[PDB]
C-alpha cells in the first residue's frame, strides 16, 4: 500500500505539473503572440 | 535653441536604449525556451520510464 499511494501520488504530480507545463506553453504561445505584435507596431512606429 | 538640443539629445539616447533592451528580452526569452525545451524532453523520457514501471 506504500507504492500504491507513492505511485498514486506520483502520477498525480506528473499530472499537476503536466498542468502546469501546458500553462506555461500557453503562456509561452501568447508571449510570443505579444512579441509579433510588439514587432509588428514598433515597426508601423519606425516605418512612420 | 539650448532646451531643444538638449530635449534631442535625450531622444536618441532613449529610444537606442529601448532599442537594445528589446533585443536582450527577445535573446533571454529564447534562452528560457530552450531550457523549457530540454526539461519537457527529460520530463518526457522519465514519463516513459514510469509507464514501464507500471508494468515495474
Amino acid at each position: 500500500k506504500d507504492l500504491n499511494e507513492l505511485q498514486a501520488l506520483i502520477e498525480a504530480h506528473f499530472e499537476n505539473r503536466k498542468k502546469e507545463e501546458e500553462e506555461l506553453v500557453s503562456l509561452k504561445d501568447r508571449i510570443e503572440r505579444r512579441r509579433a505584435e510588439r514587432a509588428e507596431q514598433q515597426r508601423i512606429r519606425n516605418e512612420r | 535653441s539650448d532646451k531643444l538640443k538638449e530635449a534631442e539629445t535625450r531622444a536618441e539616447f532613449a529610444e537606442r536604449s529601448v532599442t537594445k533592451l528589446e533585443k536582450s528580452i527577445d535573446d533571454l526569452e529564447d534562452e528560457l525556451y530552450a531550457q523549457k525545451l530540454k526539461y519537457k524532453a527529460i520530463s518526457e523520457e522519465l514519463d516513459h520510464a514510469l509507464n514501464d514501471m507500471t508494468s515495474i
